[PDB]
């Protein structure tokens, strides 16, 4: 299961 | 058969990818030549009227003959002797060149120390200062992206500890750096517009033949060139192209002979100025056998003020400004303007933080007695 | 011990489309999701058998989830193009390192969030989960919008939540190969390189995990300056495989021993060539 | 902008028999950029059924990929794997040895 949201930099 | 045998390599142990080569061993005439941790099979296969000479010779160098190497021979009473001592056979070629830089300038007089970093673009583990020369062959000492080293021509390598002897393609020739020091000149003056052009004449009665030009606070040489000393004095003239904003600072020459390598001694700074690098200008101004003195003043905040004459120029006169009437100024006596001064004036202004660097000339002041 | 893992690398390619973005995950090995954009159809694809047996609304939120990384990627290469002042021309790449260790008991005891920019450390996040390191100036930046969101309790919720919970579900449904112990099968070589030394080899193969510990001892000592060791190399098969070479003198070859130390092992192994 | 040169390993799947089948294995370990050829080489022709891990990476960022192929060993057949890749000037071409 992959974390719901990717960070934004 | 006692004593160990000698073992070197021609024309030497670093070698170019595909360049040939000769493994020697030298004792009495039955040789036998091994890799350390990896069997070499291009020995097997070196003729045997070779093998009793000590002469492996490689026709073409490749990445599979890399490798430490030793030699033994002697044999059917006391045979064997100590192995010779370890030949690191090296191939180059294998990654891209490093760059090699002097920091923090490629010149120092004598009998000093410079440090010599070699950069790369790819993270390796190892990096190597071989230093050419002249027909004594080059000696090398070993050490993410960066190498030190302490101090004719150096150059350096690069290597992958995985493959201590596939080292990477060679840097570019670095040459580095206590006569009578020459003199530095320009015309018509040390302050030059951006589009302007500049020249410098460098001589001195030494006899020198081919001088050079460093600014100081760069990597390499600005210009080159040569001349003809007869019993007294030589000179050349640089050139610098379109001047710009980045050209400002203190120069310095050096000279040498026709056929020696060792140069002067420095020459005293000579101090490049760039104008028109500010928006605010400036305003040369008058107060009054007449004791006079005249003022130059600007609007944006100015640390020194410089005043120059057309003709005697070569001797600008810098002040420290001043705060009055919301405006920066300094006032530079005259005194009796006598028939010598006489002459046309601009003043400049200049900032502390930018010191080479001024600012539009003001309008000629026509100053006569 | 075990952990699980997900990684992700975009790399930017100007004038040959838009920057490709993939997506892994691992148990402690064991790659069991795929995502590549440059797929047919871009999908979070099985890598495991014991993974496939999750039903469809587990693979549709996946693959929208990992769209919505790889949009948010590329974004990314474009606002550290914009942070680093460089060229619309230069290929760039973005690596991505989220995972969560679970110890011997089976709760977490470390989970961390890693960004690297063209093989570089770039921003990382801290063991106490609520704060960040920036590697640079221009990290600072995205370390200055982590805390204006506060990110770290979101993470710090995945990484003690849903990560440990997932990891234990995916350690009972592949319970026989994912819990599995492989001893190496081990025996020694020999070879010389001239008369008067030669090379003995110490040989692990086709074990399971990858961790293991290769010695050799001249006389019961450690010989661990003249010893050749590659890194340990894949089979293929699930299985990995390492040796240890050292080189000794002719004769002397029967003092040295290979001390092999294995998890799958019922007890430490010490080996001696027998040609 | 870090580049690291690629590691190769060139090893069989089971202990080398001639005769009998095994999988040839070219192991490519620490390389960055991703862009990277890799080729499996039988007596310096270029073996066409070459497969291939998934391209993943290391912990300190460095990229890593597994390439393998059926192939039956001989006294005489000769096996390598040649990697060419931006830090290298020259393609790599690593020889098989049974005993590695």
């Amino acid at each position: 299961r992959i974390i719901p949201r990717h960070l934004q930099l | 058969h006692l004593p160990k045998p000698t073992l070197w390599a021609e024309p030497g142990s670093v070698i170019t990818q595909g360049s040939p080569v000769t493994l020697r061993c030298q004792g009495t005439q039955e040789y036998r030549l091994y890799r350390e941790k990896k069997t070499a099979p291009w020995i097997t296969r070196i003729p045997q009227e070779l093998v009793k000479k000590g002469q492996f010779p490689i026709p073409s160098i490749t990445w599979e003959h890399a490798g430490r190497y030793r030699c033994y021979y002697g044999s059917d009473t006391a045979g064997r002797s100590e192995s010779s001592d370890p030949l690191e056979l090296v191939v180059t070629g294998a990654y891209i060149k490093p760059t090699l830089s002097a920091q923090p300038s490629p010149v120092v007089n004598s009998g000093g120390n410079v440090t010599l970093q070699c950069d790369s673009q790819v993270a390796f583990d190892g990096f190597i200062l071989c230093k050419e020369g002249e027909d004594e062959h080059p000696q090398c000492l070993n050490s993410s992206s960066r190498a030190i080293f302490s101090v004719w021509w150096y150059r350096c390598y690069a290597y992958d500890s995985n493959s201590p002897y596939e080292w990477s393609l060679p840097s570019d020739l670095l040459e580095l750096l206590v006569s009578k020091k020459p003199s530095l000149s320009v015309q018509p003056g040390p302050i030059v517009a951006p589009e302007e052009t500049l020249t410098l004449q460098c001589g001195s009665d030494a006899g020198y033949n081919r001088f050079v030009l460093y600014k100081d606070g760069e990597r390499d040489f600005l210009q080159l060139a040569g001349a003809q000393p007869q019993a007294g004095l030589s000179q050349a003239n640089f050139t610098l192209g379109p001047v710009s904003r980045s050209y400002g600072g203190q120069y310095r020459c050096y000279g040498a002979h026709n056929l020696s390598s060792e140069w002067s001694a420095p020459s005293d700074p000579l101090d490049i100025l760039i104008a028109g690098q500010f928006y605010d200008r400036v305003s040369l101004s008058v107060q009054p056998g007449e004791n006079v003195t005249l003022l130059c003043q600007s609007q944006g905040w100015m640390q020194t003020f410089l005043l120059t004459k057309e003709g005697a120029a070569d001797d600008p006169w810098r002040l420290r400004s001043t705060y009055q009437s919301q405006k920066y100024q300094a006032e530079f006596p005259m005194g009796p303007v006598t028939s010598a001064h006489a002459g046309t004036y601009r003043c400049y202004g200049s900032q502390s933080s930018k010191p080479y660097l001024l600012t539009h000339p003001s309008d000629p002041l026509e100053l006569h007695h | 011990s075990h952990s699980m893992r997900y990684f992700s690398a975009a790399v930017s390619r100007p004038g040959r489309g838009e920057p490709r973005f993939i997506a892994m995950g691992y148990v402690d090995d064991t790659q069991f999701v795929r995502f590549d954009s440059d797929s047919a159809s871009p999908r979070m694809e099985p890598r495991a058998p014991w993974v496939e047996q999750e039903g469809p609304e587990y693979w549709e939120e996946e693959t929208r989830n990992t769209k919505a990384h790889a949009q948010t990627d590329r974004m990314n290469l474009q606002t550290l193009r914009g942070y680093y002042n460089q060229s619309e021309a230069s290929s760039h790449t973005l690596q991505w390192m989220i995972g969560c260790d679970l110890g011997s008991d089976g709760r977490l005891i470390r989970g961390y969030e890693r960004y690297a920019y063209d093989g570089k450390d770039y921003l990382a996040l801290n063991e106490d989960l609520r704060s960040w390191t920036a590697a640079d100036t221009a990290a600072q930046i995205s370390k200055r919008k982590c805390e204006a969101a506060n990110v770290a309790e979101q993470r710090r919720a995945y990484l003690e939540g849903t990560c440990v919970e997932w990891l234990h579900r995916y350690l009972e449904n592949g319970k026989e190969m994912l819990q599995r112990a492989d001893p190496p099968k081990t025996h020694v070589t020999h070879h010389p390189v001239f008369d008067y030394e030669a090379t003995l080899r110490c040989w692990a193969l086709g074990f399971y995990p990858a961790e293991i510990i290769l010695t050799w001892q001249r006389d019961g000592e450690d010989q661990t300056q003249d010893v050749e060791l590659v890194e340990t190399r894949p089979a293929g098969d699930g299985t990995f495989q390492k040796w240890a070479a050292v080189v000794v003198p002719s004769g002397e070859e029967q003092r040295y021993t290979c001390h092999v130390q294995h998890e799958g092992l019922p007890e430490p192994l010490m080996l001696r060539w027998k040609q | 902008m870090i580049q690291r040169t690629p590691k190769i390993q060139v090893y069989s799947r089971h202990p080398a028999e001639n005769g009998k089948s095994n999988f040839l294995n070219c192991y490519v370990s620490g390389f960055h950029p991703s862009d990277i050829e890799v080729d499996l080489l039988k007596n310096g022709e270029r073996i066409e059924k070459v497969e291939h891990s998934d391209l993943s990476f290391s912990k300190d960022w460095s990229f890593y990929l597994l390439y393998y192929t059926e192939f039956t060993p001989t006294e005489k057949d000769e096996y390598a794997c040649r990697v060419n890749h931006v830090t290298l000037s020259q393609p790599k071409i690593v020889k098989w040895d049974r005993d590695m």
